[PDB]
RNA sequence: UGUACAACGGGGUAUUGUAAGCAGUAGAGUAGCCUUGUUGUUACGAUCUGCUGAGAUUAAGCCUUUGUUGUCUGAUUUGU
RNA sequence: GAAUGUUACCGCAAUAGUAAUUGAACUUAGUACGAGAGGAACAGUUCAUUCGGAUAAUUGGUUUUUGCGGCUGUCUGAUCAGGCAUUGCCGCGAAGCUACCAUCCGCUGGAUUAUGGCUGAACGCCUCUAAGUCAGAAUCCAUGCUAGAACGCGGUGAUUUC
RNA sequence: GCAGUCAAGCGUUCAUAGCGACAUUGCUUUUUGAUUCUUCGAUGUCGGCUCUUCCUAUCAUACCGAAGCAGAAUUCGGUAA
RNA sequence: GUGAACAGCCUCUAGUUGAUAGAAUAAUGUAGAUAAGGGAAGUCGGCAAAAUAGAUCCGUAACUUCGGGAUAAGGAUUGGC
């Protein structure tokens, strides 16, 4: 059970709800309701559109902690050497100096 | 679906297979890169933190790290880029992707270990795999080892031993520059 | 249906009723399709014969090859334009009414369909799933 | 009380739809405890 | 309590649903839970 | 005279598509005073941006409520 | 809706009405039968037509929610906010209503007709029939469903004092 | 208009599977006639639309019997509105 | 004022605010509207209804009494500042 998206607004389509316009080059468009779908109809244009993810994306509303810092990585630093060449006699060897 | 796991310390890989929705949707509306804990999927890897980096839906089309979408889509793609291999110069090829959003659509999970949870898992953390080649330019050398240029290479190759049968010999590179 | 269609339609809501003229999407020659009755429709004082997806209508072709005018034979609607409904409850629609020239036996008479096709349409004929791009 | 929508994976074999998920309407009836208090003891007569 | 044992196929049939709608039916429904929408919103000029 | 009822008020739910007000280095440009500008300055300009998915409406046959205020015996009739 | 003491609750069921219809595919089976050409059906399953009774999660239609937004013309000095244009016009539009344009549901016992039979005399034989009798149809009667006789009825509750 | 009786014929052979001459007995009252009894101090004329109900001499659908019924297809007849 | 305008629509002056009234908003109406997919299949017949429309520019067939046919047909454009 997909639940599907917004062609126009990019709102959660849940099941069985809205409707589904196939265009004639057969890209498919998904409706959530008669309203994005009457724009679409209209040729209007999502990003111009106030309330649609796609404006509120273009225009930078809301999205605040998402280019918030984070803490992900990591600190590994173990050694296998190089096959066939005695794995033993390469960490003895790398005693180093300097 | 199939998880393809990376131990990228020990060089250690392993496949697991994972039938439940319910384990596997945690991994559901994650893109790649995004990390993931342990215990949700496994007991086994209980706090262990994964590493989305790829996968093969079925079909077999790869993913491609930030076309977001979790479906599929047919990109131009070019020199130097993900999921082909120009066959001429200045060659570009029209060719179906799976977007970098994993669904159930999937066949596998590529994963990659980030870090280790409670419990040591069986042929990875276990079992510890060579790297195959060793440094062969000069100021490499210098520095898997941390050399100075005083110290002369030339003794400080990696040396190989094979058999001829009764012939046991050594190789070493080519050291340059 | 009838003849050639092997497997069952769930039903579907009609769309073509008789006077339809639907676009010719095959390349045999012709341009449109009109609708002069549907197979397998039956009978109410009134009611209009109406076609939908996979439906063999009885047609003539209004404009297109000379040699494919003045006379009547069978067809298939391919795409639709009136939303139906599916039994994972999604209603959807095509942009265009379409089908192809077929004979009794359900397989086509020109060698590609041009444009996406129903997948109701796609499972119940096979030469009619043979020729397709895109299904659905 | 209302309806609402419902999916589910039928269980038909036979249909094109074995096996697939369906949407399908459903009724709800609001149905709190009834609560007991009499018997009534009928018998049959030749009058019903 | 129905009248006869139906053996149907249709009737005898064990369903176990999937997912029950639970969106507003008040208008075009877009979400099934506050959460859902809390998370899906975004923050508000009520809010916190 | 009580998990009483009603009028408002609050919360939910929904519909629209971003209120008024103020601010701006946004604006094709335009005038006016000179101390004629190494942003000269004062304003004007459809429109745009920010505060603002805001504002407005939401039972009149939507949902809900620890708040506010009020209501809680008039009339007629009936017997084996 | 007066009157059968009053009022209330729960029921019975006389009589009357009554409803479902048709098709295809799969499978049976390239089988039976046939030299061949051809070529079925019962059981099982999946859909469908025509008809009915509902229902409104969903989709669609409707719009005075004159709800929100937009537009022309004019009128309130401007602004704000509005008025008028027989609902000014336009896009969206909740609620309700609503569509094989939407979803859901449409019961199973008996007795029979034709007809094929059993036993079996009349008529030492023979006969489904004369006596008796088995099986039997989109029929009929029930079941089921809708009314409930306002002069058909049952069970039960409480029954007035200035 | 519809249905019989007789049975010379038709049907390779064979009257009656399916038909049936010459004759001959009937039914019906969406044919058309014949009549002129009712209405001329007036009973709104054709067709269609809509809608109900009835008849059966049954086109389909249920179950049958027959065939010049191998099958398939058909034809004839019954209970059937 | 808008506009080509004594058009329509809004206003000033003046004049009216007369037309039984109250409560509801069933069926069927009268008058005003909208409707998915199809698009005259409806019907004697496109009856009704819908579509078109101003202006500027581009473009304009048969045929002709040479005057026309012609806004033929077919196109684009149009606010605000
Ligand atoms: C030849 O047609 C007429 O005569 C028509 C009419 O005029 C009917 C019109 C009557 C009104 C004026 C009342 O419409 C008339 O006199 O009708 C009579 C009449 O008029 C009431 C009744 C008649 C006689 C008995 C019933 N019948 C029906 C109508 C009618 C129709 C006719 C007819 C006679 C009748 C008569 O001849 C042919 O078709
Ligand atoms: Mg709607
Ligand atoms: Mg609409
Ligand atoms: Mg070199
Ligand atoms: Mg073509
Ligand atoms: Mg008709
Ligand atoms: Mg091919
Ligand atoms: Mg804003
Ligand atoms: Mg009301
Ligand atoms: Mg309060
Ligand atoms: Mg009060
Ligand atoms: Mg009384
Ligand atoms: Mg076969
Ligand atoms: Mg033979
Ligand atoms: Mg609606
Ligand atoms: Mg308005
Ligand atoms: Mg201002
Ligand atoms: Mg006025
Ligand atoms: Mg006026
Ligand atoms: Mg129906
Ligand atoms: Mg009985
Ligand atoms: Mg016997
Ligand atoms: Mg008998
Ligand atoms: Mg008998
Ligand atoms: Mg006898
Ligand atoms: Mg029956
Ligand atoms: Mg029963
Ligand atoms: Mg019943
Ligand atoms: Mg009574
Ligand atoms: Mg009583
Ligand atoms: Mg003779
Ligand atoms: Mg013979
Ligand atoms: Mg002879
Ligand atoms: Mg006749
Ligand atoms: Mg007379
Ligand atoms: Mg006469
Ligand atoms: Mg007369
Ligand atoms: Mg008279
Ligand atoms: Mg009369
Ligand atoms: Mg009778
Ligand atoms: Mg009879
Ligand atoms: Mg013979
Ligand atoms: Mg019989
Ligand atoms: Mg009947
Ligand atoms: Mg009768
Ligand atoms: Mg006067
Ligand atoms: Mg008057
Ligand atoms: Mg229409
Ligand atoms: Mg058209
Ligand atoms: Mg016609
Ligand atoms: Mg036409
Ligand atoms: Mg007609
Ligand atoms: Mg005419
Ligand atoms: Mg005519
Ligand atoms: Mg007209
Ligand atoms: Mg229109
Ligand atoms: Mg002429
Ligand atoms: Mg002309
Ligand atoms: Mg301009």
């Amino acid at each position: 059970m997909k639940v599907e998206i917004d062609s126009f607004s990019g709102a959660k389509i849940y099941p069985g709800r809205g409707t589904l316009f196939v265009r004639g080059d057969s890209k498919i468009f998904r409706f959530q309701n008669s309203k994005s779908a009457s724009l679409f109809k209209q040729r209007k244009n999502p990003r111009r559109i106030a309330w649609t993810v796609l404006f509120r994306k273009h225009h930078k509303k809301g999205i605040t902690e998402e280019v918030a810092k984070k803490r992900s990585r990591k600190t590994v630093k173990a050694q296998r050497p190089i096959t066939g060449a005695s794995l033993d006699l390469i960490k003895e060897r790398r005693s180093l100096k300097p | 679906m199939k998880l393809n796991i990376s131990y990228p310390v020990n060089g250690s890989q392993k496949t697991f297979e994972i039938d439940d929705e319910h384990r596997i949707r945690v991994f559901f509306d994650k893109r790649i890169g995004q990390e993931v804990d342990g215990e949700a999927v496994g007991d086994e890897f209980k706090g262990y933190v994964f590493k989305i980096s790829g996968g093969n839906d079925k079909q077999g089309f790869p993913m491609k790290q930030g076309v977001l979408l979790p479906t599929r889509i047919k990109l131009l793609l070019t020199k130097n880029v993900s999921c082909y291999r120009p066959r001429r110069d200045g060659e570009r090829k029209r060719k179906s992707v799976r977007g970098a959003i994993v669904g159930p659509d999937l066949a596998v999970l590529a994963l990659v270990i980030v870090k280790k949870g409670e419990q040591e898992l069986e042929g990875l953390t276990d079992t510890t795999v060579p790297k195959r080649l060793g440094p062969k330019r000069a100021n490499n050398i210098r520095k898997f080892f941390g050399l100075s240029k005083e110290d002369d290479v030339r003794d400080f190759v990696i040396r190989r031993e094979v058999t001829k049968g009764e012939k046991t010999y050594t190789k070493a590179p080519k050291i340059q520059r | 249906s009838g003849n050639g269609a092997q497997g069952t339609k769930f039903r579907i809501s009609l769309g073509l009723p008789v006077g339809a003229i639907m676009n010719c999407a095959d390349n045999s020659g012709a341009r449109n399709l009109y609708i002069i009755a549907v197979k397998g429709s039956g009978s109410r004082l009134n009611r209009l014969p109406a076609a939908s997806l996979g439906d063999m209508v009885m047609a003539t072709v209004k404009k297109g090859k000379p040699e494919l005018r003045k006379k009547v034979m069978p067809a298939i609607v391919v795409r639709q334009a009136k939303s139906w409904r599916r039994r994972d409850g999604v209603f959807l629609y095509f942009e265009d009414n379409a089908g192809v020239i077929a004979n009794p036996k359900g397989e086509m008479k020109g060698s590609a369909i041009t444009g996406p096709v129903g997948k109701e349409c796609a499972d119940l004929w096979p030469r009619v799933a043979s020729n397709s791009g895109v299904v659905v | 009380a209302g309806m609402t929508t419902i999916v589910r994976d039928l269980d038909r074999p036979g249909s094109k739809f074995h096996k697939r998920e369906v949407v399908e309407a459903v009724t709800v009836v609001d149905t709190p405890p009834v609560v007991v208090v009499g018997v009534v003891g009928y018998v049959e007569t030749p009058r019903g | 309590k129905s009248l006869y044992t139906n053996t149907s196929r249709k009737a005898l049939e064990e369903v176990s649903l999937k997912w029950i709608d639970t969106a507003s039916k008040f208008g075009k429904g877009r979400f099934q839970t506050p959460a859902e929408k809390h998370a899906f919103m975004g923050t508000l000029k009520k809010d916190l």
